[PDB]
């Protein structure tokens, strides 16, 4: 899954440095841990 | 020290030492002699 910009736009490079910064900081892993599990109607499903 | 010393501690410590490393190295050591490692768990973070 990728964030997509139109061809030859000015936002192609600063978004591309944003996603890799949010991956090395683990903010993408922090969010995926939170929207699948902490909003999860099933409780502690990994622990079972 | 390096990756080969991490694999050598797994063969020596007889199931008392786990070694966390890349998923592309965790499969090739599994598929190579003396065949003494396996890949447990899922991929924790994602890289490329």
């Amino acid at each position: 899954y990728g964030i997509a910009t139109p061809k030859g736009s000015s936002l192609g490079t600063p978004v591309n440095l944003a996603v890799l910064k949010l991956s090395e900081q683990g903010v993408l892993d922090k969010l995926k841990n939170k929207w699948w599990y902490d909003k999860g109607e099933c409780g502690a499903k990994d622990s079972g | 020290r390096t990756t080969a010393e991490g694999v050598a501690r797994v063969r020596k410590s007889k199931g008392k030492y786990a070694y966390l490393l890349e998923s592309t190295m965790n499969e090739y050591i599994e598929q190579r002699k003396p065949c003494d490692t396996m890949k447990v768990g899922g991929n924790l973070d994602s890289k490329g």
